[PDB]
């Protein structure tokens, strides 16, 4: 009972990193190896937990979560760090169990003349709880006047694009996120390695 | 509408020491309720689009160095560059974001300070080639001088002439910091050949007294 | 990376009608909004027009019936329709957009000069350096550049061999409409009897090439 985490790294689609997608995977058994012995990857921070020791261990569950952020922006995605992706997009709590893999997807999320579809969120009234997923549409007040859910000065539509283009330095080219949680309850573990 | 007023129009500031502009709004621009003031600070050199600096009255974008800061609340504002570079010789800007319609102020230009140097002083006459298109015009130069401030007065048979002279001067030299300064008195060339004498005198910090330029129509120049 | 780039604009007479276009990448022009700023010519900056991410505007009252704003959301462009334009328009015009807390990207700007002048190259007329000079003191001269429409006027000196000490002013616009400079520069008195002086005045809206020998007058 191989835990499907081909299911996750090789979708075809990404989330949107405000709309980021959660796959929780339960009752399997899952091999770490084929990951961080792979060489397609540009980031896989783990922890509490050592990455290379990852089959010895066994939780309770695991949760896979994905999305698209540019490059410059991987290093929000880790305990205690700052900025919109991390304080209006996804969050991760300072007591964070697991690993953060991202790789480099110029060829599948670039387009000629941008892609426009990936959006992050750049208005909220207050920061996001670890993992937390807001996916309103609000418009949003941003001066001293109220909007009334309409547009006008200062009242901002939340979200933006990107607009990843396959020219664009690799600071700003897209990359695609899997961030691994190992949840670990009082409660029988049922994801393991081998 | 709220108007915004900067001071001064020109500041000059010496290499290495802090400048310090003021803008001032007609009504405040602070928001109680997240205690934000809504006013820009921009930098603009000649040929560019402005480049934002400042905004909520004291946060830096990024990139801007530490020596440009800003300050103030409520009305009155100000933008602080701790130690002048050369490369910070340009125009700035204050904005409000507060309300419609966003309103500029009028700008305060940024230049380097030197010692008072006189200006050189030269009259042309005009052409034989342009008297044969019917006009004449007369060209006194100023050469090299600082400050920039500079009264030059046209005078034909004696009589100060008002209203029919030009100037045009030019940006602060980027070797010497100097200003160099053209007038033209345009005149139809009946007028020019009615009269004798053509004078441009020039006051400056730098003359302990004014210096006349002159030449009689005519006669070798 | 945000970025804006501009087009269109040129000259035009009054009553006319212009169509200036900002092309944005980075960023979703119909997700955030977007200024038109003007400047005229040695003045300060004026707001135009702002229009918000669902393509409605709101426009200053010096130009409100007379611009408008359109977009195109798949070529991510705004486009500012300038009609029954007057000379007091002309200026340089930007757009910028206006995140939350000021214009933050700004387009490289589009000039618009909007008068019933015809474009003409310059007439050139030396100024002649005085006979006058002090010996062993500094001469002056150059060459006035008069009557020429649309702006730029260049001037070197020498095909570019004098440099040093070459002051070339600012064009002002004179009461018939068309421009006028004038390009001088000092040099020893020594040398008015050695060396020679030419002036390279360029127009190249006319296609206008002109050297001028800037010699001393015979008396
Ligand atoms: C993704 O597909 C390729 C197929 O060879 C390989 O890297 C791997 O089997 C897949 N990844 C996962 C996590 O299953």
């Amino acid at each position: 009972n191989l835990c499907p985490f081909g299911e996750v790294f090789n979708a075809t689609r990404f989330a949107s990193v405000y709309a980021w997608n959660r796959k929780r995977i339960s009752n399997c058994v899952a091999d770490y190896s084929v990951l961080y012995n792979s060489a397609s990857f540009s980031t896989f921070k783990c922890y509490g937990v050592s990455p290379t020791k990852l089959n010895d261990l066994c939780f309770t569950n695991v949760y896979a979560d994905s999305f698209v952020i540019r490059g410059d922006e991987v290093r929000q995605i880790a305990p205690g760090q700052t900025g919109k992706i991390a304080d209006y997009n996804y969050k991760l709590p300072d007591d964070f169990t697991g690993c953060v893999i991202a790789w480099n997807s110029n060829n599948l999320d670039s387009k000629v003349g941008g892609n426009y579809n990936y959006l992050y969120r750049l208005f909220r009234k207050s920061n996001l709880k670890p993992f937390e997923r807001d996916i309103s549409t609000e418009i949003y007040q941003a001066g001293s006047t109220p909007c009334n859910g309409v547009e006008g000065f200062n009242c901002y539509f939340p979200l933006q694009s990107y607009g990843f283009q396959p020219t664009n330095g690799v600071g700003y080219q897209p990359y695609r996120v899997v961030v691994l949680s190992f949840e670990l309850l009082h409660a029988p573990a049922t994801v393991c390695g081998p | 509408d709220i108007v915004m007023t900067q001071s001064p129009d020109s500041l000059a500031v010496s290499l290495g020491e802090r400048a310090t502009i003021n803008c001032k709004s007609s009504q405040s621009v602070l928001y109680s309720s997240n205690n934000k003031n809504y006013l820009a600070w921009y930098q603009q050199k000649p040929g560019q689009p402005p480049k934002l600096l400042i905004y909520w009255a004291s946060t830096r974008e990024s990139g801007v160095p530490d020596r440009f800061s800003g300050s103030g609340s409520g009305t009155d504002f100000t933008l602080t560059i701790s130690s002048l570079q050369a490369e910070d010789v340009a125009v700035y800007y204050c904005q409000q974001y507060y309300s419609l319609p966003l309103t500029f102020g009028g700008g305060t230009k940024l230049e380097i300070k030197r010692t008072v140097a006189a200006p050189s002083v030269f009259i042309f006459p005009p052409s034989d080639e342009q008297l044969k298109s019917g006009t004449a015009s007369v060209v006194c130069l100023l050469n090299n001088f600082y400050p920039r401030e500079a009264k030059v007065q046209w005078k034909v048979d004696n009589a100060l002439q008002s209203g029919n002279s030009q100037e045009s001067v030019t940006e602060q030299d980027s070797k010497d910091s100097t200003y160099s300064l053209s007038s033209t008195l345009t005149l139809s060339k009946a007028d020019y050949e009615k009269h004798k004498v053509y004078a441009c005198e020039v006051t400056h910090q730098g003359l302990s007294s004014p210096v006349t330029k002159s030449f009689n129509r005519g006669e070798c120049s | 990376q945000v970025q804006l780039v501009q087009s269109g604009g040129g000259l035009i007479q009054p009553g006319g009608s212009l169509r200036l276009s900002c092309a944005a990448s980075g960023f979703t022009v119909s997700l955030s909004h977007m200024n038109w700023v003007r400047q005229a010519p040695g003045k300060g900056l004026e707001w135009v027009s702002i229009t918000y991410g669902d393509g409605n505007s709101d426009y200053a009252d010096s130009v409100k019936g007379r611009f408008t704003i359109s977009r195109d959301n798949s070529k991510n462009t705004l486009y500012l329709q300038m009609n029954s334009l007057r000379a007091e328009d002309t200026a340089v015009y930007y757009c910028a957009r206006e995140y939350y807390y000021g214009m933050d990207v700004w387009g490289q700007g589009t000039t618009v000069t909007v008068s019933s002048a015809s474009t003409k190259g310059p007439s050139v007329f030396p100024l002649a350096p005085s006979s006058k000079s002090t010996s062993g003191g500094t001469a002056a001269l150059g060459c006035l550049v008069k009557d020429y429409f649309p702006e730029p006027v260049t001037v070197s000196w020498n095909s570019g061999a004098l440099t040093s000490g070459v002051h070339t002013f600012p064009a002002v616009l004179q009461s018939s409409g068309l421009y006028s400079l004038s390009s001088v520069v000092t040099v020893p008195s020594s040398s008015l009897g050695t060396q020679t002086y030419i002036c390279n005045v360029n127009h190249k809206p006319s296609n206008t090439k002109v050297d001028k020998k800037v010699e001393p007058k015979s008396c």
